[PDB]
């Protein structure tokens, strides 16, 4: 149900915006849209989350303002804008949907195939 | 942090005891209210200090006494109490023996001081 | 064996006196507060959970009491208007007045006292219909409170702006706060931190809608003592503001009348330009989305296919049937039925609310102390953030909710729900292997 | 601000029998733990949530338990079911009070 | 009993000294009066504690000093004072030397502390 | 005289320390003012006593600690400080290290008490 795009090569110091489209469900309901990245070597870490019911978002400490996460229920998509990119940011990026209800609360149950960003 | 040790075990928490100690003293609406609050805060401080005086623990954060543990109060092991429990949990475990222990501590101190005078008079 | 430890990090639930602090002629005397800490600290308590209950929180009671007492102290030096309890000879204002506003303003005249005991003066002023009653069933009228209470003029130099205050614990106490973004007011709170002082809280007074408070960070929250009990209120906190724009589009004049040595009364003079009805505008699309969010969450307590209907308030006094507020110094009583008129089924524009205005106010629902609000010259415009609602259940597949008023306490427990006061108990004992 | 430590980084077995994976939180997370199975070529699949509840996309072979800050995962019988990297995920950040802040430990490679 | 030892002899009474010590801290009519009374009770408590501090007897119910009895204050025998007299009677017998003894105790303590510093500096 | 030692050198002045210590405790206009003043005087007294407690100097006018002088605070000689300077001058010379020294004293006392318990437990 999640389809990603916007991957590719970034010249160091540049920017890249990733997108993740919902299909089969609406982002207008209470879900978390989060991005994680998998480094070469398989280290896995969280990047950011946005609550679609409000636009509220949280970022990983290592971001330090370089990433912006946002959503639009009218497109039924979510995006991640990355800036000041370097070689260290090479990773497969993935979007996933977390539930906001009692069972599976904060649990990522829906994952899309990710997309590669190199710098 | 003033209550930062609240989640620590007893054997870990009792190293930062001065953190809380330092924060115990720190006619219109919001006028008379402050005067009344200040007086009561002072009274609370003094009652605790008087008890440490009576038990012979004045001036200390940690003091040993000569009163035995009676077991029935809590039959837990020292390695269980100090390493796997917090002070909030402990306070609940023996809350109903508070008055027993305090009475025992007071009598012990009176006996000790009388005996010291007998030796200084020798 | 017994070791006594002092400075033990434990606490118990407690009730004490809190004092205010302020970050610095105001009706709440906020200048009388202790200056705040420019950079207050907050300590996270790792591995500590605590049990909270917003319905039994005595911090609400102190806030309620401080507000009323401050309000009363602020009127102590103000001029009394007892010489106005006279027979007023009075007629209607008909000059360039909009229909459906016609009959609201009256032109009254009377014999008022003056500087000297031996003299009387003939004066006239305008009054709103809601402040007078007819006695001679021109016609004779009297002010509405002359048979029940004393009327005191609010001092014109005193502000009613809801400047926030912070509550702070005294030495020996601490305030615990919940951080859980979904906390519903009672029970265990998995993430707790400590503060010495609360966030600033604005002493805003309203009825059906809450006009300038905090928003929920994530989801829309519904809180109630019971939900099930139809005698209880439901407090609904929005996670987005709804913008409301209110106006009193009448350019008024103001004049003073000397009534005795050192004393004067402020009277509405006349109207410059046409006479129009006061009103408030609520964005329509925002209101519609906001209710949709509330309904999705209300259904969690009533059933998956339960129909939710909103209806307007029941009959009674304006003070309990309308949305009231103090803004710009005027007291508005607005008709909210346009906001509660829909049925929600399982599976640019605006809403205009007409408003009424009163000058004689029984502020805390008490009887015997009436305040007179002097008129304000010029034109008044206000913009505010609706942050929440007070709803009740009108009580088999359809539930109906109505807005309603409530105690003043319910407008404050909505901000203080996250805070608890505890006292610190530094002595304790434990077995050790040492002996003196 | 929750840091999860996962160990061993490499776990192996003969074909047949069980292995375990442990995970330690830096702070109690009050059982807000999820376990994921990531095979090469895909995103992680959710097997277990809220410490011990299965997603039904996984059989009883994958069992686990824990509380507070310490949890374990047991794979009861390894039939070369996977060559997955297993990950320990915190779904609740107690320093914020939300479910919007996630943390992952490094993973464990299971070889059989 | 708080004053229960009043009829006891001095050598009998001074065994229950904590009984009295524990009871020293314990805008309308009957409003402002309590606030004023509480403050004064605190001041009295502190003045007595300060004197014990100054004389080197802090934390004790009974303390020996190094000040000699000058005889002229009371030329009674120890067996007479401690066994055949009460504290009320004794207080009357030497009431007029109170200020003499206190002055002597204060100077002695200052000399002792200075000498201890000289030894710790050695 | 209460401030009589103000013109004395440090090594001369610190012999009359009890003179100042003894003078620290000593709804209408001139009504409510006295009640407020009394409360604040008590609070000041207690804060100073609490610090002496925390640093392990309770009950003393002069106490040695085990905290080293760090030199950079003041690189004067002992014969210069104690004999050719007054306390007012000294207070100015090291006024900006007050908080450093107090923090060091507090930690030292906590370490000492923990070590004493380990020995009494042996
Ligand atoms: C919800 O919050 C909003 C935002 O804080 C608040 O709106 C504010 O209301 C105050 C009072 O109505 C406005 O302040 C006035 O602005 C006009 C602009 O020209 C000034 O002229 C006014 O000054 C006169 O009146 C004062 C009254 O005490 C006198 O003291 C002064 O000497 C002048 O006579 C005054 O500054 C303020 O501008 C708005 N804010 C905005 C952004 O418009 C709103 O009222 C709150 N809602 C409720 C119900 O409380
Ligand atoms: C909250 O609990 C956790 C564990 O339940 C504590 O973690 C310990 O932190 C110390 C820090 O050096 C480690 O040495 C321990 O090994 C950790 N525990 C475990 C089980 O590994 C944490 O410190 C606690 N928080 C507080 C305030 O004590
Ligand atoms: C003061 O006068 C008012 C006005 O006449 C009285 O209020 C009325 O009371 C009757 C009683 O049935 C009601 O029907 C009217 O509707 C009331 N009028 C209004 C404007 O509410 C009031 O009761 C009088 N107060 C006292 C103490 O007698
Ligand atoms: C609040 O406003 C509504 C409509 O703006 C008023 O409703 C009207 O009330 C009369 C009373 O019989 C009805 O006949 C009309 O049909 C109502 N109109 C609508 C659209 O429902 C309501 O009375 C106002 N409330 C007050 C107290 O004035
Ligand atoms: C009141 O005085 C009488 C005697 O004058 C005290 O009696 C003594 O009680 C003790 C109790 O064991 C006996 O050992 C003594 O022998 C008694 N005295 C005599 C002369 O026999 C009595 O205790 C006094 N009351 C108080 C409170 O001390
Ligand atoms: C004020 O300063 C003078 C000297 O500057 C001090 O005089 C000293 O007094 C003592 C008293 O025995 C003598 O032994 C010293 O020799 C004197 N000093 C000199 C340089 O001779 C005087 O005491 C000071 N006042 C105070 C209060 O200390
Ligand atoms: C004044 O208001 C009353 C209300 O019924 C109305 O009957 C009367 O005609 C009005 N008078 C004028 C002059 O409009
Ligand atoms: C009230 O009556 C007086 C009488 O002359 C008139 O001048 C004044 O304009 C009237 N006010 C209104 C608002 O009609
Ligand atoms: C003032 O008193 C006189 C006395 O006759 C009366 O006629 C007049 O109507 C009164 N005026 C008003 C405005 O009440
Ligand atoms: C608030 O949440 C707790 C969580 O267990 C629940 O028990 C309680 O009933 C809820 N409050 C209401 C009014 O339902
Ligand atoms: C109100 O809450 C109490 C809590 O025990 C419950 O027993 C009672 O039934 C509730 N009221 C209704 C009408 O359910
Ligand atoms: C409310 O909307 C009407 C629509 O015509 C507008 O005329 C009026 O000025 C608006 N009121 C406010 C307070 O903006
Ligand atoms: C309130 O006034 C502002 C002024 O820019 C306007 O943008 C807003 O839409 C108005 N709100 C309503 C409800 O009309
Ligand atoms: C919200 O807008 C939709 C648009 O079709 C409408 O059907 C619905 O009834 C509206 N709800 C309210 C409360 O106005
Ligand atoms: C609510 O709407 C109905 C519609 O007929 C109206 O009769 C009733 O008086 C309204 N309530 C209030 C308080 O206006
Ligand atoms: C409520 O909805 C009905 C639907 O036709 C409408 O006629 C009525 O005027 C609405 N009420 C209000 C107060 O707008
Ligand atoms: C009211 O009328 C006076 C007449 O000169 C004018 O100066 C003032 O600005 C007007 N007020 C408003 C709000 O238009
Ligand atoms: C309404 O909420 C917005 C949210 O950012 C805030 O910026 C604005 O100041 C708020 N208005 C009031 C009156 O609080």
């Amino acid at each position: 149900q999640l389809v990603e795009s916007g991957g590719g090569l970034v010249k160091p110091g540049g920017t890249l915006t990733l997108t993740c489209k919902a299909s089969g469900f609406s982002l207008s309901d209470s879900y978390w849209m989060c991005w994680v990245r998998q480094a070469p070597g398989k280290g896995l870490e969280w990047v950011a989350c946005v609550f679609t019911g409000n636009g509220k978002a949280y970022y990983a400490r290592w971001v330090e303002g370089r990433f912006t996460i946002s959503r639009s229920t009218s497109l039924n998509t979510a995006t991640l804008q990355m800036t000041s990119l370097t070689a260290a940011d090479t990773a497969t990026y993935f979007c996933a949907r977390g539930d906001y209800d009692d069972p599976l609360d904060g649990v990522a149950t829906l994952w899309g195939p990710g997309t590669l960003v190199t710098v | 942090g003033f209550l930062g040790a609240a989640g620590s075990t007893m054997g870990a928490a009792s190293m930062t005891l001065t953190v809380q100690a330092r924060n115990l003293l720190s006619l219109t609406v919001w006028g008379i209210k402050q005067l009344q609050a200040r007086v009561l805060a002072v009274e609370r401080y003094l009652r605790d200090q008087q008890l440490l005086g009576i038990w012979g623990c004045s001036g200390k954060l940690i003091c040993c006494t000569n009163v035995p543990w009676n077991s029935s109060w809590s039959n837990r092991n020292l390695s269980e109490i100090w390493d796997n429990m917090t002070w909030l949990q402990w306070d609940k475990e023996i809350s109903n023996y508070t008055q027993i222990i305090y009475g025992l501590l007071e009598e012990s101190q009176n006996q000790q001081e009388k005996n010291e005078q007998d030796l200084l008079a020798l | 064996w017994v070791t006594v430890y002092y400075g033990v990090p434990v606490w118990k639930d407690a009730e004490t006196t809190l004092f205010c602090a302020s970050d610095a002629h105001n009706v709440w005397a906020t200048h009388a507060c202790v200056p705040t800490d420019p950079n207050p600290q907050e300590i996270h308590l790792e591995n500590v959970t605590e049990e909270f209950n917003m319905w039994k929180n005595n911090m609400v009671e102190q806030m309620h009491t401080d507000i009323i007492s401050l309000w009363d102290q602020s009127l102590k030096p103000c001029v009394k208007l007892t010489p106005l309890c006279v027979t007023l000879q009075c007629t209607n204002v008909t000059n360039n007045i909009t229909d459906d506003m016609r009959g609201e303003l009256k032109n009254c005249s009377f014999n008022m006292t003056t500087e000297l005991r031996d003299k009387k003066q003939k004066v006239y002023s305008l009054f709103y219909r809601l402040d007078v009653v007819q006695i001679n069933e021109n016609k004779e009228y009297r002010l509405i409170n002359c048979n029940t209470s004393a009327i005191t003029q609010a001092c014109p130099k005193v502000s009613f702006e809801p400047i926030p205050i912070h509550y702070c614990a005294p030495a020996g106490f601490a305030i615990l706060k919940c951080k859980d973004k979904k906390f519903n007011g009672t029970g265990p709170c998995p993430s707790v931190s400590t503060v010495q002082c609360t966030h600033g809280i604005k002493p805003v007074v309203s009825t059906q809608l809450l006009l300038n408070g905090s928003l929920a960070e994530e989801e829309v929250m519904i809180r109630s003592e019971n939900i099930t009990n139809n005698a209880k209120n439901i407090l609904v906190q929005f996670n987005t503001p709804v913008q409301i724009n209110c106006t009193r589009p009448n350019n008024n004049t103001r004049k003073s009348i000397r009534i005795g040595p050192g004393q004067a009364f402020y009277a509405t003079g006349d109207i410059i330009g046409d006479i129009r009805q006061a009103h408030c505008n609520v964005s329509k699309a925002t209101w519609n989305e906001t209710l949709g969010k509330v309904v999705k969450q209300l259904r969690k307590h009533f059933g998956n296919n339960t129909i939710i209907r909103f209806a307007n308030s029941s009959g009674g006094d304006l003070e309990v049937t309308t949305h009231s507020f103090n803004c710009g110094g005027e007291f508005f009583y607005c008709n909210t039925s346009g906001l509660f008129n829909s049925t929600w089924i399982s599976n640019n524009d605006s809403i205009t609310l007409p408003c009424r205005i009163k000058q004689i106010i029984n502020m805390w629902q008490r009887i015997g102390q009436a305040m007179y609000a002097p008129p304000i010259q010029g034109v008044i415009r206000c913009v505010s953030n609706i942050t929440g609602l007070i709803l009740t259940r009108d009580g088999s597949t359809t539930e109906t909710f109505r807005p309603g008023g409530g105690d003043m306490r319910d407008n404050w427990r909505s901000e203080l729900y996250k805070y608890k006061v505890v006292k610190i108990e530094p002595l304790g004992v434990a077995p050790t292997r040492c002996k003196r | 601000d929750i840091v999860m430590t996962q160990t061993p980084s490499s776990v192996s077995a003969a074909v047949g029998g069980t292995v375990t994976i442990n995970c330690q939180a830096s702070e109690s997370i009050y059982s807000g733990l999820a376990w994921y199975q990531q095979k090469p070529g895909q995103p992680p699949k959710l097997l277990i949530y809220r410490a011990s509840t299965l997603t039904s996309g996984v059989s009883s072979r994958f069992k686990g338990s824990g509380s507070g800050a310490r949890f374990t995962l047991t794979i009861n019988d390894l039939e070369c079911a996977d060559a997955a990297t297993y990950y320990c995920q915190s779904c609740y950040d107690t320093t914020i009070g939300t479910y919007g802040s996630w943390a992952f430990g490094g993973g464990t490679e299971v070889v059989v």
